[PDB]
């Protein structure tokens, strides 16, 4: 059978049954659709992942359905979820919000929904855990309406959102009394198959390549070198130079990899593309080559940012309203102002906040784009474009 | 979704209006329970202590450096309590406690005296606003209702504080 990969994870409050639901998922999928089961204790004892930033205790597991292959992520604590979500360290094409029905919604639940909205998690399936401890169905109905209200609150289709009632523990221990056990988790996986759409492949995305360097020879021409992030660039294709200054229109006359001249340049490849009728004064760093009308430059945008603590190499001092840190976008450094959220004027190193950044130069950007925040060239924070603020 | 039934459920199960409020409520209660389990004893008493905490206002766990001067009302000749107050100008009723307490050996009822303490070590404390509770303790016959408007501090590490 052929099954495509899909990235998911468990999010919710502490002790609501995230890891338990993970172990239940791998167990039930192993017993039903086949595969290798995983251990609760192994996942709970999440090993440190070193990444390129702050150390995040993250557990990766895998389980196969009838038609899909699922890569799942779980974290012990809320901080781990903050660091893991805000940074690119974990990509989720779908999120599984597990909420204890016996305890009801909790601060980290709503905060994880909010973070899912901000960081760009596009779909959320809700698993109402601990339904074995509740005899009154009316409570399940109420909590359902509550989580639906939370989803509707943060621009998630809570009215159409699939909510599944069950118990991760009762499902893991293989009893399935009533409808709560392995049947419920099976319906969860099936729901992952039916509700969460298939991820668009990076080679099928519109073309996007951050210009790393520019070579110009007066009479001969100018070639721009860098690594292709998305899509494929072909010879004689029209492309847009976006960022820093006014968007320009050009045509790719040739693709060059090392010595070789190629028919095209695909994503992941480090290439140099020749631009027709262009000059070095026209092309700068940080600008990107893109499919026409797929990207645009912006100066002012709302984003979610995480400040590095003193231990992980961050600053020793909080922020102000007039803070002007450096912002690292793809391949460039750009100075930009920052506006703090309402009611707050001081943020300690280690916090995550909703910040409104106003750059001094327009950068070709999209919603969900992760970026860096640096001081004196060294990373002091990391963020992600929550939403572009239009000026019209 | 049709209302009224949502109202039916909210009124039935305790819920009061906006969800965010009850969420913060639950979060604060959870924080209190977590503190009580994490630091020393967590038996039956934890619940009674919990009754004394108001969770509508935020109750947060905090770590206190040494040299911080805090004070507490205690009955004459009574052993050091676990509760403390930040400011001396706080009325006893505001702290969820009776203005006066029982005095052993004497066996007499006497006004609680404010005592001044300093931190000799770094100690973990549970910040919280007092709930309006009935104070049957410290008075054998009198049960005393308390306004409970003021902030409180809790630490079972008496040696660290006293
Ligand atoms: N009684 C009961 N307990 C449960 C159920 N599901 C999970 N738990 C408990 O919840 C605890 C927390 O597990 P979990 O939330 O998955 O760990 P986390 O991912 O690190 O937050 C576990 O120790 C389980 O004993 C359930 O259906 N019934
Ligand atoms: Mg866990």
């Amino acid at each position: 059978r052929n099954k495509p990969h899909v990235n998911v994870g468990t999010i919710g409050h502490v002790d609501h049954g995230k890891t338990t639901l993970t172990a239940a998922l791998t167990k039930v999928c192993s017993d039903t659709w086949g595969g290798s089961a995983r251990a609760f204790d192994q996942i709970d004892n999440a090993p440190e992942e070193k990444a390129r930033g702050i150390t995040i205790n993250t557990s990766h597991v895998e389980y196969d359905s009838a038609v899909r292959h699922y890569a799942h992520v779980d974290c012990p604590g809320h901080a781990d979820y903050v660091k893991n979500m805000i940074t690119g360290a974990a990509q989720m094409d779908g999120a599984i919000l597990v909420c204890s029905a016996a305890d009801g919604p909790m601060p980290q639940t709503r905060e994880h929904i909010l973070l899912s909205r901000q960081v760009g998690v596009p779909y959320i399936v809700v698993f109402l855990n601990k339904a074995d401890m509740v005899d009154d169905a009316e409570l399940l109905e109420l909590v359902e309406m509550e989580v639906r209200d939370l989803l509707n609150t943060y621009d998630f289709p809570g009215d159409d959102t699939p909510i599944i009632i069950g118990s991760a523990l009762m499902a893991l221990e293989g009893k399935d009394d009533n409808g709560i056990g392995v049947s419920a988790v099976q319906k969860l996986v099936e729901t992952l198959d039916s509700y969460i759409p298939e991820p668009v492949r990076a080679i099928d995305q519109p073309f996007l390549m951050p210009i790393e360097d520019v070579f110009s020879i007066s009479g001969r021409g100018t070639v721009v070198t860098g690594r292709v992030e998305r899509g494929i660039i072909k010879v004689q294709e029209e492309v847009e130079i976006v960022g820093i200054k006014a968007t320009t229109k050009t045509t790719c006359t040739g693709v060059e990899m090392f010595r070789k001249l190629l028919d095209e340049g695909r994503a992941g490849e480090n290439v140099g593309i020749l631009l027709r009728g262009t000059k070095r004064e026209d092309v700068e760093r940080g600008q990107v080559l893109a499919k026409p009308g797929t990207i645009k430059p912006h100066t002012k945008f709302e984003c979610e940012v995480y400040v590095l603590s003193k231990e992980e190499g961050g600053r020793h001092t909080p922020f102000f309203k007039g803070y002007r840190p450096q912002f690292y976008f793809r391949t460039t450094d750009v100075t930009g102002n920052c506006e703090l959220p309402e009611g707050v004027e001081m943020v300690m190193p280690g916090d995550n906040i909703k910040m409104v950044v106003t750059l001094i130069a327009p950068i070709a950007m999209e919603d969900g784009l992760r970026f860096a925040i640096r001081e004196g060239g060294r990373t002091v924070g990391a963020g992600v474009v929550a939403k572009i603020i239009e000026l019209e | 979704d049709d209302p009224q039934r949502r109202a039916y459920l909210n009124n039935k199960f305790g819920r009061s209006g906006n969800l965010d409020h009850d969420i913060n409520y639950r979060g604060n209660r959870e924080t209190a329970a977590k503190f009580f389990k994490s630091k020393d004893i967590d038996p039956a008493d934890a619940e009674s202590y919990m009754n004394g905490l108001d969770f509508n206002h935020p109750v947060r766990v905090e770590t206190l450096a040494p040299g911080k001067n805090l004070w507490q009302y205690q009955s004459p000749g009574a052993p050091q309590g676990n509760w403390y107050t930040l400011s001396p100008r706080v009325q006893p009723t505001e702290l969820g406690i009776n203005p006066m307490g029982t005095n052993r050996a004497a066996n007499t009822i006497e006004p609680k005296v404010l005592n001044s303490y300093r931190t000799t070590q770094k100690v973990e404390v549970l910040r919280s606003t007092a709930a309006p509770t009935d104070d049957f303790w410290s008075v054998k016959g009198q049960s005393y209702p308390a306004k409970g408007g003021a902030q409180q501090l809790f630490s079972n590490e008496k040696g660290s504080f006293g």
